[PDB]
């Protein structure tokens, strides 16, 4: 059982670079890949006292890729995994999908066989990247687009970045965020959605971190990678694997978007007074102040639900705490779920980085609810896309790269019939 | 990435002696080429401006061009002259004698062989450059007929790298040339449609921000081409250095030109602030932000309050933290709700870096694209009507070849680009 | 068996911040929260050596909070319950209720449902508050509200201050202290006042203190809420619980002002020459020169009255005691009530505070009787206000908040009313 | 919670440089920004008068404006000038000449927009605040020419926000211009409506208590500008330092005035003892609250005992007792019954803190609304008389704009003033 994950672009990087930091430590593998087992899911072993993870870092721009050449962790990789370009897309989607792309679509895709050449029982690819540049988009959309082909039925996950409606930090995000939904629409089994915005209010309240800078974010978003994948690294009392829990969460083949939080999440000198125990960790879960989308689950029915815990749990109360769930008329299920939770329960604790912003704690919980609420995520922006392409701005950039004039009209008509299935189910 | 620089007229050379000056100290680089920096950073991107030499000595990616040999001799005895490849300094022998019929037409087809001969050589040395760097002015001869005809040339051999001008547009306050008119008017005629951004500058604007906000009593000529430098150095310090976010050439201008024709720029740069109040002065960026935005400090002589902004950016440089930029970027649009544009949202981009100016730990470099210019163009606009409705001074011009055609195109496709800006009001 | 104590501004804090010292001290639990059982009636248990109370702090302004948040009980309070504002009421009732009301009002409801959580059997609340200003009146008469909907039947007690008629130290005390009456009478299960100027005649003559000042009245007042809960809190003879102590005590739903008083209250010296049974503590709760608001008894006819007593007592005595209190032709009872007392014996002795005004004694009586000689502390109250509000003084600040200028008839009309039903029963 | 602070003249800078000189000393900081305090309760709230800066340095929360350069020269060179910011001090070069007229149309217009700028980018910098206070004289032309002005134009942007203004009247045995009469009366016209609490001080009073309480033989202009800064800075002493009972601005205003006309208070302050005297002298409360009320110890020409208090305010500092201040304050009210309005119940207001004054063990203030202002607006309201029916001096006013209209409303309005106050005594 081996998985394999691909970074895209400043995003990606920044992103996957928090991740191999945090497994190292897992696994007490030092940084220059030495180890003072279970590893072999994210780790290949060469010899004697020599590991190197299954990674491929990508770009288009040599600043960003070079800061891991010369950092502490410059030895775990090898030389040819890391993969940098001349030209950057400049925030051009176009650019990526056709100019810039194609270039090196197919350096890495011959590094990917190399790589899934080693692996006996693969499961899937993980990607991170965000909907922010074309380069971390044009270039991931045809990215998938070449793995899908190639391998067919084995699952994908991604990892997105949705860019916020009030705290952006670009001109032409819109035009990006609506030409990506396509690809990752048809192409992908699992979309995770996480936003700039939500993680900022969940550093400054439960965190109490005055100012809270892209290496807090980052952290937060390994802890949620390190436990969905804790199910196939380490032993535990039920067992849920990625093929069991796509299964359970997802109804159609078109409703794939689960929305993540996670608990807890405590300053260290405030750790001390609260006790806690799973009757409260699993309430957290449910508050829409800790949901990591600006979204607002009290719009929406839920669909269904994962539970991930992990520590020191026994199974005779969680159902006593997901039977309390169920009595709320506030937290609201459709009236054909019944049962709407996947439970999985782990034995290995939460492991807590050095350096970073959170408290050791013995429990943990990662919650995965596919829920209806998030048709407003995409209906706000829509406005914006549309707003913008009324006086036709910004479109000779894209026009000149390849694209038609045209190809706009897909763009809006594909999330006019997404959001009109959620509609249509809720 | 890395990129040639070219100077033209007596103008740009003494912009772009002080260019030199401060970017070299930026990189550690002596003045005699030899290097004695610290950090490791100065050396990771030492080329985007520098170009090898034998021996471990450093010298740029210049070229000085002049059509007098007077201003060569001083920039070659200066602060700094030795940097330079003699080879570089390439002048004339007649000069213009404020004609943009002589530079384009009579003193500068001879000589306009020459340069494009160095440019190419540094062409050909680069490996995978973007873009070509011209700074002059919109008032002499030298300058805008040289450099118009430049820039004719580079576009042609060269459609799809980047290509800036830094260029000063004369003002009626600081009028100091009977024919200033005839001059700028002719030579924004070609600006539309062979360049790909510009930056306007008024040395009115510059006496007001040294006499008021930097309490300068005798702004010279030393301190002017001080304030400009820092933009030109600012604007490509992404480049040259890390960051938490980055911004180079190609994003700006996708970011900031709607459509071809609207790319002409006005910047401002904070903090400036006097030697007396600075010690009392905090350091944050809340500060920075509303410096930026304030009429009375942007460098350009003319008002934003009369129109809105269509977009703008911020390029910041400091060890500082991401969202406290992005909650104030929101605090100046919903307050000031009215000065901004409605169909574009979120009309601000932003870009972060890691490397602050020596003996600083922070600073902000501002770019807005406004509809503000169509009144900056309507004053130099005015002042040649009374011109050349009575021809005067028309004489000198019509003896090299022009003809009333070209001054009558002159007025009416300056006319377009006022009536573009105002239309998108 | 737990219940949950509210401070509000400033007369709250300060009297919140005498009792849990107080019951510190009771328990053996240090200032940090760990002790070198019973506890579980106030306090929750944090894993491992660390007991954290069941109280919320609440003020407008942060000058009387943060004197607690330095102090040397800092390491008590969890800091989420220190709730603090930013402007004061200003002594408006208006601004309390209206207009700086709802700001605030959301966030503690949100941490009482978080307290309430964790309990299993809550008994009820107790109030701490004054109705001097309107921080403390306004807000206070804003939370019950909000509290009896939410929660119905649950029994809520309040311990207020009522405004001296000669000593006052503020100019519009009787606007504030009439407009309080309606949410207090409407939505209180039992109320206790207690007026600041008798507290200085029971200093100066019992206790031979030459100036008390407000350290040493709020020790006082933890005395006697102490000794009504030292009887879910320990166990003993005879058991007298909350809900028990209403049905004996209040014999009408619109009647439920009971009068407190102590016994015994002296001083260490002239503590040695006297001996302290309990045939005379019981004959001290009666005397009118120790009851705690000035209120002469003889103008009034008893309705019931319970006696709460603690340490070593025998109930062979207490009867007769309680027998020859009823030959007194003095202390009148009403001719419906052939027997009107209620007794409980318990058997832990009260604990005396280090740094405080009083002796340790072997048995201590606390007294709550229901009389009508109360009617006369609001009767002199409604001329100050009528007097005032003849010319419609200070009238421009309230109207501008949100009152219309009939709502002072109803403040009047309802203690017209309420007067007249002591009259009746009289 | 905190106050900015606006001077507005010659008298009030020389009023408001004592502030700083105290205050300053209070909070524990150096003459040049630096602290070097003991206490931490003074760090707790140090932000209600004060900014940081970079380096651990505060600066004061003051504009200090004029119209003529002369009075700016002796404060910035004086001690404690240093603290203050170069950018706050707003002076012009021509004077104002005692013109009530000059200061409000002809001159003041012209440098009233620099001012309004500076106490915008101060509101914005304060988190929360509620108030501004205002020093000022009511004889001179700038301090009640632009000083009427500011207060409308304050009053307009910021009507939710307390306001206080602390002005000096003009007296008849101390009387020195021959157009007083026509400058006080102009102004108050206003003050009845553009603020929210208002201080009246008097020249003649502050004589008699300089005299004979303090046993001084040289009253210069030092000392007297060292009694109102005591008062001054009493009334916000809770504020910035905890207490057992505690009182704001926002209190003070609701519990004195019953009606929104009737806020024109008297200070008086205790103790005040010679240097000799003091060591024959208790440390108790008694003794405090007897010279508090002392009608031979006000701060205005007006004698309490020709009417009756309407409420009063006391501000005790040091370690006290409860009782005892309220014992107190029922003595006076029963054993002087006759000097009380006797439809407001309990007519005292009460508030305790906790650090005294450096050097001493406590200390009062008394803030009494009286009725007995009425005297001292009809004395003013005479001297004006005889000159307006002549038309003394009135050319040079009418020379501005001004007509005999307005003069008619300010005898109009300061009648409709005593007419108030008489009713209700
Ligand atoms: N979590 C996280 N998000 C980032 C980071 N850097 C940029 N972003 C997000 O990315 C969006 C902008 O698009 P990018 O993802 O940066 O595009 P890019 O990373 O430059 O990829 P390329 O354009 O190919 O170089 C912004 O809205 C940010 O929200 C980061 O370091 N961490
Ligand atoms: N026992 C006791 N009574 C107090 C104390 N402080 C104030 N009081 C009483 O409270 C009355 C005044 O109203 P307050 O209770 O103080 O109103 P507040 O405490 O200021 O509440 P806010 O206005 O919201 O700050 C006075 O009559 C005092 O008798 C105290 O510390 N202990
Ligand atoms: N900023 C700046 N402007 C200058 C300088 N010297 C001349 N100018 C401006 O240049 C304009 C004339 O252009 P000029 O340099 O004479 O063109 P030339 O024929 O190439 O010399 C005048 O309006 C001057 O204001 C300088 O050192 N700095
Ligand atoms: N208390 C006090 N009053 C002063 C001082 N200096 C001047 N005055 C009074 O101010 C009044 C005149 O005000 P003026 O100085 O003309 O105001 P300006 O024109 O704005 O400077 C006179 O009646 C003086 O009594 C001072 O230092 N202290
Ligand atoms: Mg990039
Ligand atoms: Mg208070």
């Amino acid at each position: 059982r081996e998985c394999i994950s691909i970074h895209v672009g400043q995003a990606g990087v920044q992103i996957g670079n928090a991740c191999w930091e945090l497994y190292c430590l897992e696994h007490g593998i030092q940084p220059d890949g030495q180890m003072p087992d279970s590893f072999n899911t994210f780790f290949s072993e060469t010899g004697a006292g020599k590991h190197v993870p299954r990674a491929v870092f990508v770009d288009l721009e040599p600043t960003v890729v070079d800061e891991v050449r010369t950092g502490t962790y410059r030895q775990l990789f090898h030389p040819e995994q890391l993969i940098t370009g001349k030209e950057d897309a400049a925030n051009n989607y176009a650019r990526g999908h056709y100019t810039i792309g194609k270039e090196i679509v197919d350096l890495v895709l011959d590094r990917i066989r190399k790589l899934a050449d080693q692996c006996t029982g693969l499961q899937g690819f993980l990607i991170f990247h965000s909907f922010g540049g074309g380069t971390g988009s044009g270039f991931t959309s045809l990215l998938m687009e070449r793995l899908s082909v190639d391998y067919g039925k084995k699952s994908k996950l991604e990892f997105a970045i949705y860019p916020a409606p009030q705290v952006s930090t670009a001109v032409v995000e819109p035009y990006n965020s609506i030409l990506t939904t396509h690809t990752t629409l048809e192409h992908s089994d699992c979309a995770f959605m996480v936003d700039n915005e939500a993680i900022y209010d969940i550093c400054r309240r439960n965190l109490d971190i005055e100012r809270p800078t892209y290496t807090n974010l980052n952290r937060l978003i390994g802890q949620i990678v390190s436990s969905i994948t804790a199910s196939l690294r380490f032993d535990g009392a039920l067992n849920v694997d990625l093929t069991e829990f796509q299964t359970n969460l997802v109804p159609y083949p078109r409703i794939h978007f689960p929305l993540v939080t996670y608990a807890p999440v405590i300053s260290a000198e405030k750790a001390y007074h609260e006790q806690l125990s799973v009757a409260e960790i699993t309430n957290a879960c449910f508050e829409p102040a800790n949901q990591m989308v600006k979204c607002d689950p009290r719009h929406g029915k839920y669909m269904a639900c994962c539970m991930l815990y992990r520590g020191d749990v026994v199974p005779k109360d969680v159902n006593a705490a997901i039977a309390t769930i169920k009595t709320k008329r506030t937290i609201q299920f459709v009236d054909w779920c019944p049962t709407g939770f996947k439970v999985g329960i782990n034995y290995q604790p939460p492991t807590v980085v050095p350096g970073g912003d959170l408290a050791k704690v013995q429990r943990a919980v990662c919650m995965l609810s596919n829920t209806t609420a998030i048709a407003e995520a995409w209906a706000r922006l829509d406005h914006k896309f549309d707003l913008m392409y009324a006086k036709r701005a910004f479109v000779h950039w894209y026009v000149g790269e390849g694209m038609e004039e045209g190809e706009f009209s897909e763009a809006r008509e594909d999330l006019a019939a997404l959001e009109k299935d959620y509609e249509e189910v809720g | 990435r890395e990129i040639v620089h070219i100077q033209a007229g007596q103008c740009g050379n003494q912009i772009g002696a002080k260019f030199w000056e401060i970017i070299s100290d930026e990189h550690g680089i002596d003045a005699t080429g030899a290097y004695h920096g610290d950090s490791d950073l100065q050396l990771e991107r030492i080329n985007v401006y520098y170009n090898e030499a034998s021996g471990g000595k450093y010298v740029p990616r210049a070229v000085l061009v002049d059509l007098e040999p007077g201003t060569m001799d001083s920039v070659r005895s200066g602060p700094f002259g030795q940097i330079f490849r003699p080879d570089n300094f390439v002048f004339g022998q007649s000069g213009a004698g404020n004609n943009w019929a002589k530079g384009h037409y009579t003193e500068g087809a001879e000589l306009v062989d020459s340069v494009l001969d160095v440019v190419r050589k540094e062409a050909e040395s680069c490996d995978c450059l973007q873009g070509f760097q011209l700074t002059h002015s919109l008032g002499g001869g030298t300058g805008s007929g040289m450099g118009t005809l430049l820039i004719s040339k580079i576009r042609e051999e060269y459609p799809d790298r980047i290509m800036n001008t830094y260029s000063v547009v004369p003002s009626p306050k600081v009028s100091d040339t009977v024919v200033e008119p005839y001059n700028a008017t002719l030579s924004v005629h070609q600006l539309v449609e062979n360049t790909d951004e510009t930056y306007c500058i008024d040395n009115e604007a510059l006496y007001d921000i040294c006499f008021r906000t930097l309490k300068l009593t005798t702004p010279t000529y030393g301190d002017l081409n001080h304030l400009v430098s820092l933009t030109m150095s600012g604007v490509t310090t992404c480049l040259r250095f890390p960051g938490q976010l980055n911004a180079d050439l190609r994003k700006l201008a996708v970011n900031m030109v709607p459509f071809p024709r609207l790319h002409f720029f006005m910047p401002g740069f904070a903090p400036l602030t006097s030697r007396g109040s600075q010690q009392y002065r905090a350091l944050t960026v809340p500060e920075l932000t509303q410096q930026m935005f304030d009429a009375k400090n942007m460098m350009a002589a003319c008002d934003p309050r009369h129109g809105r902004y269509l977009t703008v950016a911020a390029i910041f440089r400091g060890r500082m933290s991401m969202k406290e930029v992005d909650e104030q970027m929101l605090n100046i649009q919903n307050k000031n709700s009215s000065y901004f544009v409605e169909w574009i949202p979120n009309n601000v981009k932003t870009a972060v870096c890691d490397i602050p100016p020596r003996g600083l730990k922070m600073s902000a470099t501002f770019i807005g694209n406004s509809t503000a210019i169509q009144e900056l163009f309507k004053r130099i606009s005015e002042q040649f009507t009374a011109m050349f409705r009575r021809k005067a001074f028309l004489h000198w011009y019509t003896g090299e070849g022009m003809d009333e055609m070209e001054f009558t195109e002159a007025e009416s496709n300056m006319n377009d680009l006022v009536s573009e800006y105002q239309q998108y009001q």
